[PDB]
RNA sequence: AAGCCAGAGGAAACUCUGGUGGAGGUCCGUAGCGGUCCUGACGUGCAAAUCGGUCGUCCGACCUGGGUAUAGGGGCGAAAG
RNA sequence: AGAUCUUGGUGGUAGUAGCAAAUAUUCAAACGAGAACUUUGAAGGCCGAAGUGGAGAAGGGUUCCAUGUGAACAGCAGUUGAACAUGGGUCAGUCGGUCCUGAGAGAUGGGCGAGCGCCGUUCCGAAGGGACGGGCGAUGGCCUCCGUUGCCCUCGGCCGAUCGAAAGGGAGUCGGGUUCAGAUCCCCGAAUCCGGAGUGGCGGAGAUGGGCGCCGCGAGGCGUCCAGUGCGGUAACGCGACCGAUCCCGGAGAAGCCGGCGGGAGCCCCGGGGAGAGUUCUCUUUUCUUUGUGAAGGGCAGGGCGCCCUGGAAUGGGUUCGCCCCGAGAGAGGGGCCCGUGCCUUGGAAAGCGUCGCGGUUCCGGCGGCGUCCGGUGAGCUCUCGCUGGCCCUUGAAAAUCCGGGGGAGAGGGUGUAAAUCUCGCGCCGGGCCGUACCCAUAUCCGCAGCAGGUCUCCAAGGUGAACAGCCUCUGGCAUGUUGGAACAAUGUAGGUAAGGGAAGUCGGCAAGCCGGAUCCGUAACUUCGGGAUAAGGAUUGGCUCUAAGGGCUGGGUCGGUCGCGGCCGGCGCCUAGCAGCCGACUUAGAACUGGUGCGGACCAGGGGAAUCCGACUGUUUAAUUAAAACAAAGCAUCGCGAAGGCCCG
C-alpha cells in the first residue's frame, strides 16, 4: 500500500528537525541513494560510494561526481564551455 | 578524510629512469578511472589535463591553480570550486584570474592548473540535521566543533 | 556442561586470540588456537574484484614453505594476474602496435610530396 | 604419521638407516606394522593373517621386532 | 604480576632474603644491644617502594 | 521509513488494498553508564560521599582498558569557575 | 597554672556506645587441657552459569605448599589461619617478551641560547662503509681449483639515528601421564617452524631421444651428425621438482559499524542398547550418571566462486527471506578452482574413561575381564565460516615480514650414465637470554584495615518465560559475611494489613497505593502528517478431553518378448483432478466438560486525562547540597583572510 502520504524517505527522521529541513533533505537523499545508469556499460548500477565518488558495480568504473547527484549542473555547463573553447582554440 | 573533494591517484612514467610515479591529484569532476590525463604546456583543453594558464583561452575555468609559478596546486581546491582565467598579456608574462571569493589576482603565465571544476559538488546544500553528524564531520578534521559562546 | 578456560595469558577477545572447540581423546573439550584466515592474491589489474584461482590461500609467511607450483599458475603473469585481464592485455598490446604501423604507413604516403 | 599401502615400499623404509624399531600390533581385524623412522611413523595395515606372518618372518635383520601384547 | 622483568624480580629476591628473623646466637654476643630484627616487613602491613 | 511483489478501481489523470522489507542521534526494558525523588538509611558511618527502593539513557554526541599529548597565571573545559 | 601552649603519661565518661546491610543453621563423632566457631559424616539451606563456579591482565611479592607453635594478630573464640617458625616450590625453538611500526618521543646536521641547554625531525649535511657482477693483483689454501683478500670499474634515495604495544602486526605444539605445591615448560608419544652444511648426505627431476653409415637372420649392438634450462588440458587450470641477477610491477600483511539469511561444530532436546547407582507403602521395562579420538598428512562429503567450454534467450526467463542477474552471454549441459574447523583413515587404543575382579613393590603409569553402541529432530543457545545488503559532509592504521609476475644480464655439457640447477622425497646438526608459584577480590590489588566503595576480560546447564529478566534446580562453591545465648518493653529501621470516608492531611498527593503481560475489539483534540498511541475505553485468560489447519521423505508401470528367482532394450501402458506408505516440528483457531467467578493465581509487569510556563528534540553539566528553564546542538546571520595572508603560540 501507500505507507506515507508525503514524507517519503525522510520518515526515518520521525518528527524531528522541522518539516522544511526534512523536505530539503528529502530530494537530496533521494538522489544520493539513487542508482544511476552507467554511461560506460549501460547497466543501472552506478551508485555513490563516498561523497563525490560514484562507482559502477558491473564495469568497476569509478568516476568523480557531485556530492549527492551523479553529476552537478555546474560541471555540466563547464564541460560544454571547455569543449566550446577547445574547438575555438583551433579554427 | 576531512575533505569533501575526492582525490585521484594518477600514475605517470618517470622519464629519467625505469619506474612509475604515483601522484595524488585533486579530482576534477568528470574524470574517471582508466582515463588518460596529460600534463604539460602542449596538453590540450580537456577536463583533467594540467596545463599552464598562460596557454589557455580567455574564459576557461581551472581547478587546482598555483599561486606561484612552479609550486603545486594552491587555489580553488575545496569541493565544487574553481578559478576563472580572465585575461593575459604577453607583455610581462602575466595572467589575471578570478578566485572563488570573487577576488581578481595577477599570476604568472606559467602557473599550471587542472582544467575543470573540482569534484565534490554542492556538499554544503544538505542540512547536517544532527549534532551527531556535525560531531562525526569534525572528528575527521580537528578538535574545534562544540562551540561555547 | 563443562565450561572452558583460555590456555594462554591473553585474556581478551582480540583478533590474535581466536579459538575453536576440540574434543581430545581424553574425552574433554579444550580450546585450540586457530590460525588466521588467508586470502588468495588480488589481480594486478586492480579492476576485477575476484581473487585469483589455483593459488593456496594462506598467511604470507606460509608462502615461504609452500611449493612453487602451489603459488602460481602455469601461464604468463600466472599467479599475479587473472586470465581475463591478461587476454585483454595481449589484444591491447597487439592492436595498439598495429595502430602505430597504420599511422606510420599513413604518413609514409603523406611524405610522397616534397 | 604416514600410512603405507603396499608391501615392498614398507620393506625399504624398514631397512632405512634411520629406522629404529618395528612394532607389531594385532587387532581383532588386522595387523599393523609400525616402523619408527626419524621423521614419521610409517604404518602398514594387513587384513590377511597369513600375509602378516610371512612379512614378520621376513623383517630385516638388526632391527627391533617389538610386539605389543 | 606474573609478567615481571629481571631487574624487578632480583629486587624482590633481596627483599625476601633479608626479611627473616635474627639468628639466635646473636643475642649471646658481648656488647649486643639488639633484641629482634626491627626491619621486618610484612607483605600486607606495608608495601615495597617499587 | 525507503525499495520490492501481487491485486483492485479508473475513459484517462491517477488512486486504493494486502503482503514483503527492516530505517531510525526511534520507544519499553536488562548488563553497562548515570544519579531524579524519598529532602529514606547512615551521619563519633560499611563509607573523609556509601546503602535501599524508586529512577534517566540503554546503536550511539554510547560505555570502557591500555599507550600517548597538553603543566600552574599554565593546561583543559558541550562552560559549573 | 594558664598561651584552643609543646611533648609524654593518666582519668571520669565506662564495663558505656557498640560487636544489627546481603534468609541458616542442626545432630553425632574425632583430635584436643579446653569446641557455637576446627575436621569428618548425616541433614536443612544459600550462590543459581550476567555465580558466592573455573581461569587470566594490572597490582601485590612469597601471601603458594607441607610440617610445627598457640606468646602477640585475625575488634567473640579457635585445636583454625593470608599469623609466627622451619623447610620446599616457578623447568619452553613452537606461551609470551624479544622483532615491527602506531599516536608520539628523541639525537646528529643546522639554528638559537649568558648558560645548564632547547628548537627542530628533514628541515640550511660531502647523510650510501653495501652488492652477487668484472678487472689489476698478492696463487693466502687438498697451489687441477673454488673459497680468501687489497685496490679499481659498475650498481645501490626507505630522503634518514634510535625508542614506542606482555590487548595491534608477528613462522612454528599437540594428546596422555605425573606433584604436597610446576607443567601446551617435566616424562611418555606423536609433530612442526626457522637457520646451517666448507669438504657438498642419498634418491628423484633436469636427462638422457632422433638422422645417417655399418654389424647382426630379426631383436639387439658400434661409429658420425643434430637437438634436448619438463610435461598435460580447447579453456578454467593441473602434474613432484621445473636455471636465472641488478631492475621493475603487483599481492599478502591490511581493516569500520549494523541488518538478514545459509554451512559446520560444541552444548541442549528426543528414541532405543549397555554399565553403575536411586525409589519400590503402591505404581513406575522407571529416574539419575556415563557411553573419546589431539596436532600434522591422505581421501571424501559439504560450503562458496565476479572462473572456463558448448549454446544463443521476448510468449522474457532464472532466482532470493530481502534482493538481484542476463546479447558486456540468462536458463540448460559439461568442467575448473578455493575453503574444507565436518566424516573415514595414519596417529588409535597400546592411551583415556566406565564398570567387575586378582595380586602385591611402607605408596605398582601393577595384572586381568567386559564395554566404550545404534538412531532422530531444531527459526534452540554459543562460536566459526560464507553470501548479500544497509549507513556515513564519519570511508574506518602503519611498518617489519613473506610471496608471485615482467624482463633476460648471465651460467652450464658436447651426447656424457653428462653439466650448471632444483621452492621434489628422505636424511644430519642447532634454537641462546628474561618471565612462568599463588591471589585476581564482600580476605593476597587501591581506599590507614580481612573497609557494604573502586578495579580490565574469557566460559556459561535444566524448568517457566518474549528473554543473558525474575523465581526454583544440576555441576562447582559456601557457611550468612569481625561474635553467640535468652527474651519479644518503649522508640526506631525495613516490610505488611486495615471497617466507613476518600487528600478533609500537607507548601505541595511527599510517601504509599492504583494500573500493568498477552489476545480480540476500539481509539480524540491537535499536528511539522511522521506522530499523538500501549491515547482514552471494553472483553477474555485456569485445568482437562478433543477437532481442524499450517510439513518432509521415498515409491507412481503395460509385460520372463527372457535369463545376466534378476537385468542389457523394448512388442509391451496411460499417475497427467494425483495417489500409496513412512517420518517429524512448534504454532494458531474452534468446541465440549469442569472448579465456591478462580485463572498474566508466584515471578515479571505503563495510573490516566485536560491545560499553562520554559527548552525544539537526542546529548551535556557544578566528582562531595543545584540535572535545570543552564551548556551544547542542527538551522539562521555577521566578521577577517588569496599565503609576503587571517587567527594564534613562542
Ligand atoms: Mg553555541
Ligand atoms: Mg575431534
Ligand atoms: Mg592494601
Ligand atoms: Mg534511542
Ligand atoms: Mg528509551
Ligand atoms: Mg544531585
Ligand atoms: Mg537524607
Ligand atoms: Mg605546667
Ligand atoms: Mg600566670
Ligand atoms: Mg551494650
Ligand atoms: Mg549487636
Ligand atoms: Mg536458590
Ligand atoms: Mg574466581
Ligand atoms: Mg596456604
Ligand atoms: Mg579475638
Ligand atoms: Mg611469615
Ligand atoms: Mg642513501
Ligand atoms: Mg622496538
Ligand atoms: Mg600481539
Ligand atoms: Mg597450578
Ligand atoms: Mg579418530
Ligand atoms: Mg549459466
Ligand atoms: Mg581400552
Ligand atoms: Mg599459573
Ligand atoms: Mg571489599
Ligand atoms: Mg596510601
Ligand atoms: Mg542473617
Ligand atoms: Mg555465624
Ligand atoms: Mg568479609
Ligand atoms: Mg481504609
Ligand atoms: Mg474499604
Ligand atoms: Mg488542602
Ligand atoms: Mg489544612
Ligand atoms: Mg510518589
Ligand atoms: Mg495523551
Ligand atoms: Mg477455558
Ligand atoms: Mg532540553
Ligand atoms: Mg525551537
Ligand atoms: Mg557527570
Ligand atoms: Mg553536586
Ligand atoms: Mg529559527
Ligand atoms: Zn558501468
Ligand atoms: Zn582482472
Amino acid at each position: 500500500a501507500k505507507r506515507t502520504k508525503k514524507v517519503g524517505i525522510v520518515g526515518k527522521y520521525g518528527t524531528r528537525y522541522g518539516a522544511s529541513l526534512r523536505k530539503m533533505v528529502k530530494k537530496i537523499e533521494i538522489s544520493q541513494h539513487a542508482k544511476y545508469t552507467c554511461s560506460f556499460c549501460g547497466k543501472t548500477k552506478m551508485k555513490r560510494r563516498a561523497v563525490g565518488i560514484w562507482h559502477c558495480g558491473s564495469c568497476m568504473k569509478t568516476v568523480a561526481g557531485g556530492a549527492w547527484t551523479y553529476n552537478t549542473t555546474s560541471a555540466v555547463t563547464v564541460k560544454s564551455a571547455i569543449r566550446r573553447l577547445k574547438e575555438l582554440k583551433d579554427q | 578524510p576531512g575533505r569533501g573533494a575526492p582525490l585521484a591517484k594518477v600514475v605517470f612514467r618517470d622519464p629519467y629512469r625505469f619506474k612509475k610515479r604515483t601522484e595524488l591529484f585533486i579530482a576534477a569532476e568528470g574524470i574517471h578511472t582508466g582515463q588518460f590525463v596529460y600534463c604539460g604546456k602542449k596538453a590540450q583543453l580537456n577536463i583533467g589535463n594540467v596545463l599552464p594558464v598562460g596557454t589557455m583561452p580567455e574564459g576557461t575555468i581551472v581547478c587546482c591553480l598555483e599561486e606561484k609559478p612552479g609550486d603545486r596546486g594552491k587555489l580553488a581546491r575545496a569541493s565544487g570550486n574553481y578559478a576563472t582565467v580572465i585575461s593575459h598579456n604577453p607583455e610581462t608574462k602575466k595572467t589575471r584570474v578570478k578566485l572563488p571569493s570573487g577576488s581578481k589576482k595577477v599570476i604568472s603565465s606559467a602557473n599550471r592548473a587542472v582544467v575543470g571544476v573540482v569534484a565534490g559538488g554542492g556538499r554544503i546544500d544538505k542540512p547536517i540535521l544532527k549534532a551527531g553528524r556535525a560531531y562525526h564531520k569534525y572528528k575527521a578534521k580537528r578538535n574545534c566543533w562544540p562551540r561555547v559562546r | 556442561v563443562q565450561r572452558l578456560t583460555y590456555r594462554r595469558r591473553l585474556s581478551y577477545n582480540t583478533a590474535s586470540n581466536k579459538t575453536r572447540l576440540s574434543r581430545t581423546p581424553g574425552n574433554r573439550i579444550v580450546y585450540l588456537y586457530t590460525k588466521k584466515v588467508g586470502k588468495a592474491p588480488k589481480s594486478a589489474c586492480g579492476v576485477c574484484p575476484g581473487r585469483l584461482r589455483g593459488v593456496r590461500a594462506v598467511r604470507p609467511k606460509v608462502l615461504m614453505r609452500l611449493s612453487k607450483t602451489k603459488k602460481h599458475v602455469s601461464r604468463a603473469y600466472g599467479g599475479s594476474m587473472c586470465a581475463k585481464c591478461v587476454r585483454d592485455r595481449i589484444k591491447r598490446a597487439f592492436l595498439i602496435e598495429e595502430q602505430k604501423i597504420v599511422v606510420k604507413v599513413l604518413k609514409a604516403q603523406a611524405q610522397s610530396q616534397k | 604419521p604416514r600410512k603405507i599401502e603396499e608391501i615392498k615400499d614398507f620393506l625399504l623404509t624398514a631397512r632405512r638407516k634411520d629406522a629404529k624399531s618395528v612394532k607389531i600390533k594385532k587387532n581383532k581385524d588386522n595387523v599393523k606394522f609400525k616402523v619408527r623412522c626419524s621423521r614419521y611413523l610409517y604404518t602398514l595395515v594387513i587384513t590377511d593373517k597369513e600375509k602378516a606372518e610371512k612379512l614378520k618372518q621376513s623383517l630385516p635383520p638388526g632391527l627391533a621386532v617389538k610386539e605389543l601384547k | 604480576s606474573s609478567h615481571k622483568t629481571f631487574r624487578i624480580k632480583r629486587f624482590l629476591a633481596k627483599k625476601q632474603k633479608q626479611n627473616r628473623p635474627i639468628p639466635q646466637w646473636i643475642r649471646m654476643k658481648t656488647g649486643n644491644k639488639i633484641r629482634y630484627n626491627s626491619k621486618r616487613r610484612h607483605w600486607r602491613r606495608t608495601k615495597l617502594g617499587l
